[PDB]
């Protein structure tokens, strides 16, 4: 018995997303504010062609 | 004489964003002490700079 697919995803738009944490929640700024934030202003600083 | 300034404004780029909210924001700073200016100067985020 065989259901058929012909479906895929797509590698749309990687200047919307970020990855790589090495996430942790147990510091001041150790593993708060320089994995979590950081990720937070590099999404929210990205720029289309500079300004 | 003084100038009676009243600073009320706080506009910095974004990677400073996290870190005003947390000194206008919250009571506690970053080690649960205290925040003297919470509720102090509105923050505006800004990303048309650095």
């Amino acid at each position: 018995f065989m259901a058929d697919e012909y479906r895929y995803g797509v590698r749309s738009r990687c200047n919307v997303g970020f990855g790589f944490w090495q996430l942790a929640a147990m510091s001041t700024e150790e593993l708060n504010q320089v994995n979590f934030e950081k990720v937070y202003d590099a999404m929210r600083n990205q720029k289309a062609d500079g300004g | 004489r003084p100038l009676d300034i009243r600073p009320n404004l706080l506009v910095v780029p974004t990677t400073l964003r996290s870190k005003a909210k947390e000194v206008v924001g919250v009571q506690r700073l970053a080690n649960g002490a205290d925040n003297p200016n919470f509720e102090l100067v509105q923050v505006l985020d800004t990303a048309w700079l650095n």
